[PDB]
């Protein structure tokens, strides 16, 4: 629809072309880390608390 | 159709002119004045970045 | 461009007639009196030899009194004044749904013109005593004082009154608003093609509307007409019959309609200016003596046919303007011995925060118990007998202590059913909702629960309710009552978020 | 035909003035309270 009413050359194609190709930055687990807050929460409850129990 | 000559006037009033097409026939610098204006106009509404490409934004994580 | 401009040229009507004709003898103030014109039938369209037309309102003996429709600049003593011989008629259908028509079903929206087929005039009779059947839809509204305490039947005049600035064109686009969700749905026994006439307002105001409207969507099923304060006095007194024709059509066409006029008391001001400049007698504050008749065969078309004539309908919500709750001003009391109803807004309520600021004392529909569903007939009644008692002894407020548990508790429940009414703006609820919270309200879950938190509650627990018990609110919806299971399954939601909060 | 909040002032018949007597009384009161209250403050600050 855009290449029929927009008249321009190819600047409509050329943007269709150049989205077509853009790709997003998907972004990347960072704050992924404090895993072993569980782990080690675990050991609080676990085996720190268990066998004290 | 041809019966009435006004038809025909304004008919060939127009094909004379879609032949002077070639250029906006008598525009007047008064024409180009409003086209800037307007043109501004609606550039300040759509913003100032640069209308050919794809402005880049790097996104920004947490 | 050119190529597209012969076919425009080409595209008209060259044709000349043998028409009727008489020459304006005089002008002046927008009322031209044409001299001839023999055979013009009273209150039609004559067109100007400029351009402009007019409403050949006043046929005296000698002379034929023309109100134009615009300014009379155009005009002067001796232009030629051609008959139409059609009375005024304006465009209809499902074209305009979503355009911006003037008073005359003129596209003044750009975007195209109007794809109309057929016509319809604009002085027809309201339907009869056997058509009409009674009122049995509810119109939600989705205002929960409006929805609950005031209700609204589809078919039924609801005055929306009340002074300068109180929020009545906002009680008005919450209607228009809450419309989008049976007008999505499938069902066509619910869907309301509602009308919005502006009458009186600046184009900056209808401007604003029809942004409100786009923005949510609105606008696919609503025309918007418009006689806005510049359009000459023709085009305002005019504009509500545009509507009202509109609006004729769907309803007849087995569809359901919804008509706001806003206001009707700048279309009595337009009218007793043509009435006065005609020179017709005048009356009490100076309006002529069809001020009633005006309004009355304006506000009668609006009913709801029966089955057997299609089953249409076609509300109407005549806005009002009081001056300072002068309610008793002329005006004020013809409007208000038309319709079937009231909802009064205030401005002491709408500054103490309770807004929509609506006065449930003075506001009444006529219909009442009827056009409510099951579900919210269970609940309002209880809320509504409750309101009532605690405003029959909230003068003792400021007070309070002092006095009997009894009186206590009454107003301990008030105030928290007053904090439940509250509402935002152009945030109206389905009707499940609204059962849900009035619920929460009215059987004792929150009477512990301090006055100023209330309107954290009921966001938070539609927020709770939507987003975890849908099934629940569809099984109200589909039948709309609350069976045993619903009002227990009800009763441990209420008890155990109440509980988680 | 009703009545309106805030009206006995508009009036300014008798309870109009009378209320705007009462009110004054209590805060230029309030206000000499205050401003005693403040200086004892601001002083004992010196040390
Ligand atoms: N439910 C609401 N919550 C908060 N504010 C509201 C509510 N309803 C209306 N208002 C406020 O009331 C003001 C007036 O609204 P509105 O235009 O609907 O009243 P109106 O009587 O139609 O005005 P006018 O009579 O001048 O046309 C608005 O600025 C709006 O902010
Ligand atoms: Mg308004």
């Amino acid at each position: 629809y855009y290449k029929a009413n927009v008249a321009k050359a190819g600047l409509v194609d050329d943007f269709e072309k150049k989205f077509n190709a853009l790709k997003v930055p998907i972004p990347e687990d960072k704050y992924t880390a404090q895993v072993d807050a569980e782990e080690k929460e675990d050991v609080k409850s676990c085996a720190e608390f268990l066998t004290q129990s | 159709d041809p019966v009435q000559k006004l038809f025909v006037d304004k008919i060939r009033e127009y094909r004379t002119k879609r032949q002077t097409s070639g250029g906006p026939v008598d525009a007047g610098p008064e024409y180009q004045q409003d086209l800037d204006r307007e043109l501004f106009k609606l550039k300040q509404m759509y913003g100032k970045a640069d209308m050919n490409t794809f402005p880049n934004f790097t996104f920004e994580d947490p | 461009v050119s190529s597209i401009l012969e076919e425009r040229i080409l595209g008209a009507d060259t044709s000349v007639d043998l028409e009727e004709t008489g020459r304006v003898l005089s002008i002046g103030d927008g009322i031209a009196r044409v001299h001839g014109l023999r055979n013009v039938q009273a209150e039609e369209m004559v067109e100007f030899s400029s351009g402009l037309k007019g409403m050949s309102l006043n046929l005296e003996p000698d002379n034929v009194g023309v109100v134009v429709f615009g300014n009379d600049k155009l005009i002067k003593e001796g232009d030629i004044v051609k008959r139409t011989g059609a009375i005024v008629d304006v465009p209809v259908g499902e074209e305009l749904l979503g355009r911006v028509v003037d008073a005359l079903g003129n596209a003044i929206d750009g975007k195209g013109p109007i794809g109309s087929k057929a016509r319809r005039r604009v002085g027809l009779k309201a339907p009869g005593i056997i058509p009409r059947i009674s009122v049995r839809e509810p119109m939600q509204t989705g205002i929960k004082a409006v929805d609950s305490l005031v209700p609204i039947g589809r078919g039924q005049r609801e005055l929306i009154i009340g002074d300068r600035q109180t929020g009545k064109t906002s009680i008005a686009i919450d209607t228009i608003i809450n419309q989008k969700r049976f007008n999505d749905g499938t069902d066509e026994k619910k869907k309301l093609y509602c009308i919005y006439v502006a009458i009186g307002q600046k184009r900056s105001t209808v401007a604003q509307l029809v942004k409100r409207l786009t923005d949510a969507d609105a606008m696919k099923y609503t025309i918007v007409v418009s006689a806005t304060a510049s359009d000459a006095a023709p085009l305002q007194y005019l504009a509500p019959y545009s509507g009202c024709s509109m609006g004729e059509y769907f309803r007849d066409n087995g569809k359901h309609a919804l008509i706001i006029y806003d206001d009707l008391s700048k279309q009595a001001v337009a009218y007793r200016q043509m009435s006065l400049l005609l020179r017709r007698p005048p009356g009490r504050e100076a309006y002529p003596g069809d001020v009633f008749y005006l309004h009355s065969r304006l506000l009668e078309r609006a009913a709801k046919m029966n089955d057997a004539f299609g089953g249409g309908s076609l509300t109407a919500l005549p806005v009002i303007e009081t001056q300072a709750g002068d309610v008793s001003a002329y005006i004020p009391t013809n409007v208000i011995s038309i319709t079937d109803g009231q909802i009064f807004l205030e401005t002491e309520l709408f500054y103490k925060g309770i807004r929509p600021a609506i006065n449930v004392g003075l506001s009444v529909s006529r219909v009442g118990s009827a056009a409510q569903t099951r579900a919210m007939k269970q609940v309002a009644g209880t809320m509504k007998l409750e309101l009532a008692q605690y405003r029959e002894v909230a003068a003792f407020a400021q007070f309070g202590s002092d006095l009997d548990a009894a009186t206590q508790q009454l107003l301990s429940r008030g105030v928290r059913l007053t904090e439940l009414l509250k509402q935002g703006q152009y945030s109206p609820m389905a009707i499940e909702e609204q059962v849900a919270v009035i619920y929460a309200g009215v059987r004792g879950y929150l009477d512990k629960l301090e006055p100023s938190k209330i309107t954290k509650f009921e966001n938070a627990f539609l927020s709770h309710v939507i987003s975890q018990h849908q099934a629940l609110l569809g099984k109200i919806r589909t039948d709309g009552k609350i069976s045993e299971e619903s009002d227990a399954k009800l009763k441990e939601i209420v008890t155990n978020f109440l509980a988680g909060f | 035909v009703r009545s309106s909040a805030g009206a006995v002032r508009d009036a300014g018949g008798a309870f109009g003035k009378r209320e705007q007597a009462e009110e004054e009384r209590y805060f230029r009161a309030r206000a000499k309270e205050q401003l005693a209250a403040l200086k004892k403050h601001h002083e004992n600050e010196i040390s």
